[PDB]
């Protein structure tokens, strides 16, 4: 059976998930420089928004240096190959924010919910489909429920109109067989035409390994970022994933050297807290803690004179979900009281 | 007292059923007239029946036809923001002087947060109760705004997934929008923001609300004492509402202002209030203080409206 | 594979990690690291220059101390783990092995390029005559097919090695390459012969490849604190142990001790960060011997070339372990062109 | 007229050497090729050239009738085999001249461009190794210009050019080459490394020489190096620099620490050689055979010239 090879969809999240690593301080020159490189490299999409999605700028998650719409408009002016993607979390961003982001240039939207809460995505997915956007469902903290339950939530977003479903390993807690389990569950219940995306985090050093396995199990889209720029120990490092994909003979359609150069020449120098696996980010992956909590826990650790790892371990015990950064100070205050 | 006015509750779900138990047990000027649902198998209707309350599963057109409707003067809407529009429409045509107390974020009537403005809209025939997050956190915003000018106020409400029924899950954008607007209008903040998060953890989590308030420079002891007075005031309605932590403060010098993109470059004081809200466990268990903070507010508003009409 | 099977954890922070610090560990550095590893209960602690016994040289870089001075310092601090060492015929000799055993080494890994196992015969025989735990170690294991690699492993077993490792010295293999090689080894070695994995992290697969090797029946895992080691480093030990622990594997070590040692003792000793970046990714993409990294960076700075251009041409030349001198040869040829 | 010789060891070195004796020797002529493996290719090459062979080792050599007139034995077996070969040959023919191509080194070292004339009267002369014959001339080229504190050589050869006899004497290779770098090259301390690479098409022999000397004039070192390359090319035309001599000044303010040897400053000279052979047995890449066998032959030839 002689058939055309599968073309992988490469979704860069350097300007959205990577916003967490720089505490949402990208300049307009930064986003233009990064988008130009990515677009030259021929990635399929460039995701742009605050790390917590549209209207994530806040005291809870940190304020952005610019608004999401300013960043989107800046990127739209520099690119001609890739589409602009954005992230929207019901409870934080709204359909009105999605309308404004579409007006600014976004054409792909990933509507993200905690893995058990996909029914809050209905109106956003239906609105995005009415706008003619590439509409994607995105399930956060995907290690928290079994593969068949996650698939049922994915099928619910499919029923709302999403044409792609992602699993996001927000806590960077999964290993390769957990990825296999989830990909098989999705493929068993979704329509054959519905795309599947992988969004791995690197907290256990398996961001690229998990992406490779996702693709071997049939996934269509892979989220990654230059130098892994992203929450916790970062996302799967895009230049690394593409180097491996290239050695495997996979049809990824991007330019490897452009990505390798952009990662170290443009993106890496913007880091002020190195995006790597270390005691703290390994603690996120081990405990299965939402990766964006990293810097907020390091800030609380320095303010209250505690160890960041002790804060993360307790957050793991508390079973917090995405968006619950206010519980980081709660845990820190409780640890101080406990120690007294 | 003895002479009470009758009420209907439309929505036999988490909020409506907790509100019915509060009317039954604690209302002084009001008494149950009917519980109205659209699902014959709804747990709330079964509960209403066991407690002797008249029920209908024929919606608001069904309520308008009960014999009891002739004597119902108040209606509490605990359905969903989209359904309130039609509910108000129908009830208003059937009985022009009926009082609607809206527990959804539709907000076709003005906002009421009792510890801040209970007396303000007592003559209005449609009053909106904001949201659970609003009722829990607007008092803390007002507590700061009565000490110092507030530039920006942000609330984060986290509730157990099991306590948020379908009605809540169909109006999440309206939750953020109505709550933000009410933080400005009632709380006194120049700009408001509201976030809602559901967490399905087991044992179910107690509602938590965190309020971040950016004001001009102010005396920290005065802000803390004002917060404490306001917590005491809300506790007269909801005993399990309490600080989980002492009020936290961060000074923001004018030499190193905080940039809120497109809003301003601010200096002064950041006040952080960490609340937890334990409910009375009338319907769901004590972790669901998110029901109580709304239902106690809605009942207090209608009770005061009734008091005013029965005793000028 | 059974999760209750006890894994053998072989730390290489004081041998492969020597490459990351350009063989400048102080004696207090090696005592502090060894003390933490021993407290954590790792099975062995490998000590030598990066290029094994008598690797100190112009070609690979001179040590701050000799191998025997480091071994003696480490011996004095430990009581649980054994001291392992590395010996490459053509660089170190049986004489050097004898001295290392007298200083305290009990495990010797005799390393050859993957196609040259027959040069290890005398070293393996000598190690078995001292009663040491004698291990064959095949470098650059991505360079030949699994069946050919297993044949070379069988040769070392035949000389007397009781454990055979595959080392992904270029950090060029992905997870299925590891399965292929494990299956080939298990098909031809005696059932009792131990198998070991020595992954490098140049493609970010150091831990992933180690996990797959264990799923495929490997007995020993080489790893190092913070990945301290050539290239983008070895499999990072604290990360491998965290994953193994989450999987319920019997790794037999203390994770907390390792995590603290990696960041409070080892990571602060790095000058050039041990991480996956353009240059170390280049090693894995081109399949170049990982210890070439700092020498290529040195040549790049001297001749004003991009390090990556030097590494990609080295990959085309198909160099093996020990060929650092060809790094300058390539730099000069790139400037000639 | 020409004196008869035996070569013991019919491998890569021994067979290459045989071809050179046949074609180039002026004072010597082949008498026998001796091995221990009847299937050895070198014994088959020898038979094709009309040379008497035996697969019965040194013992067989002596029983050979040809042995009565054999005055020179070249030993191309392996270092442990050589002490026994010397023993049995010395007993049987006291004045026989042994030219040791193995790293056994029981006789003094000879690197022709440095000391051909020195050991012409000795009955056992050792030829160091291929790495030593390629690189000792460079160490010596630096030492005649400045004091050498340390010298290190890295020899990389194709795996196909390294027979089993080479592989069984790798330790001896590093030890004898390092001692010869000192004794003949003039370095106060030597080190030698040997690497085998199986790449295909097989690789040309490469040798890199690093020399730490006292401060010196770079043009003078480079000129000395160039003269020595020319000297070696008189024997092995494919011996040459692959790169210009490279230099690094080691300042007195940041000396190099060689652990247990000392702290030195001065000049680091790096010489990058390549050695192409004449393709007498293996192809031209195997210059590691020629650098040894031409040296061995030049030594015995000079001895035979003087015997007369
Ligand atoms: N913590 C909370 O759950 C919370 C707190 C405050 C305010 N609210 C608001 O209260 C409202 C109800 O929330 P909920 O959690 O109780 O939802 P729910 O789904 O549990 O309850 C809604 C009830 O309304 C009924 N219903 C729907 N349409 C109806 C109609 N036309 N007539 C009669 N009944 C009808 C449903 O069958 C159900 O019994 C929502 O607007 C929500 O935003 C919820
Ligand atoms: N580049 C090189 O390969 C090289 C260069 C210089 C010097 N040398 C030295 O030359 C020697 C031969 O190396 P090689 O590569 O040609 O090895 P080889 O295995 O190709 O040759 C050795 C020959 O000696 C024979 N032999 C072994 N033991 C013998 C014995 N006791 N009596 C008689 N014959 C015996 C073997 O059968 C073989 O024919 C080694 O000592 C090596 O160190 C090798
Ligand atoms: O949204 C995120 O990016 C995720 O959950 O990891
Ligand atoms: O020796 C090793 O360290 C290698 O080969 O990877
Ligand atoms: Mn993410
Ligand atoms: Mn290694």
């Amino acid at each position: 059976t002689f058939n055309p090879s599968k073309k992988l969809y490469i979704s860069d999240v350097t300007l959205r998930d990577g916003s967490h690593a720089i505490r949402h301080q990208y300049t307009l020159d930064d986003v233009r420089a990064i988008a130009r490189a990515l677009d030259k490299a021929k990635v399929d999409s460039i995701e742009v928004a605050h790390g917590d999605g549209l209207q994530g700028s806040s005291f809870n998650y940190g304020f952005g240096r610019h608004t999401d719409l300013e960043y989107i408009e800046a990127v739209a002016g520099e690119i001609s190959h890739a589409q602009i993607a954005t992230l929207l979390l019901p409870g934080i961003g709204s359909v009105h924010d999605l309308k404004n982001a579409y007006q600014a240039g976004a054409r792909v939207v990933r509507v993200a919910t905690h893995c058990t809460e996909a029914d809050v995505s209905k109106q956003h997915i239906e609105y995005a489909r009415n706008l003619g956007m590439d509409t994607v469902g995105f399930l956060m903290m995907s290690h928290m429920i079994p593969a068949e339950k996650l698939a049922e939530q994915g099928k619910l977003m499919e029923s709302y109109g999403a044409t792609c479903i992602y699993m996001a390993d927000s806590g960077g807690a999964m290993s390769m067989n957990d990825i296999r389990d989830r990909m098989r569950a999705f493929k068993a219940v979704l329509k054959p035409e519905t795309q599947v995306g992988m969004h791995a985090h690197h907290n256990l050093s398996l961001g690229v390994a998990n992406s490779i396995v996702a693709v071997e199990e049939g996934c269509d889209r892979v989220d990654a970022s230059l130098a892994g720029m992203g929450a916790g120990a970062g996302n799967a490092p895009l230049e690394v994933f593409i180097a491996v994909a290239e050695r495997l003979g996979w049809n990824h359609g991007t330019d490897l050297y452009t990505l390798m150069d952009a990662a170290d020449d443009i993106v890496r120098p913007l880091q002020d807290r190195p995006v790597r696996v270390d005691r703290e980010t390994l603690g996120l992956g081990y405990a299965g803690v939402y990766s964006s909590f990293l810097r907020h826990a390091e800030i609380a650790a320095a303010k209250y004179n505690l160890k960041t790892l002790d804060i993360l371990v307790e957050l793991g015990h508390r079973r917090m979900v995405g968006g619950q950064e206010d519980m980081i100070v709660d845990v820190a205050l409780d640890l101080l009281a406990a120690h007294k | 007292m003895n002479q009470k006015l009758k009420v209907a509750i439309i929505g036999s779900g988490n909020i409506g059923t907790d509100l019915m138990i509060k009317v039954l047990r604690n209302a002084k000027y009001l008494e149950m007239g009917a519980m109205v649902g659209i699902d014959a198998a709804s747990d709330g209707l079964a509960r209403a029946q066991r407690m002797g309350v008249t029920t209908t599963y024929a919606g608001v057109e069904g309520l308008i036809k009960l014999p009891e409707f002739a004597d119902i003067d108040f209606v509490f809407d605990a359905t969903s923001a989209s359904a309130h529009v039609q509910n108000e429409a129908l009830l208003r045509q059937a009985k022009p002087g009926i009082r609607l107390i809206d527990l959804t974020p539709a907000a076709i009537g003005p906002y009421c947060v009792p510890v801040v403005n209970l007396e303000e809209h007592l003559g209005k025939l449609n009053v909106n109760m904001v949201t659970c997050g609003g009722q829990a956190t607007i008092p803390m915003v007002a507590a700061v705004s009565r000490v110092a000018k507030v530039h920006y106020a942000e609330i984060v409400a986290s509730i157990s997934s099991k306590s948020a029924g379908p009605g809540t899950r169909a109006n999440i954008d309206e939750f953020t929008e109505t709550t933000s607007k009410a933080i400005e209008v009632i709380g006194g903040a120049a700009k408001g923001k509201a976030i809602i998060i559901m967490n399905p953890a087991e044992p179910p989590l107690i509602m938590r609300d965190t309020v971040y308030v950016l004001s001009a420079a102010a005396d920290q002891a005065a802000v803390a004492a004002s917060v404490a007075e306001m917590v005491q005031a809300v506790q007269a309605y909801v005993p399990g509402y309490r600080l989980k932590q002492q009020v936290q403060f961060d000074v923001i010098p004018e030499s190193a202002p905080l940039n809120i993109p497109g809003l301003g470059r601010f200096s002064g004081l950041k006040t952080s209030v960490f609340l937890e809200v334990e409910g009375a466990a009338h319907y769901l268990p004590a972790y669901a203080g998110n029901l109580d903070i709304m239902t106690s507010a809605a009942l207090a508003t209608a009770e005061r409206m009734a008091q005013s009409m029965l005793n000028a």
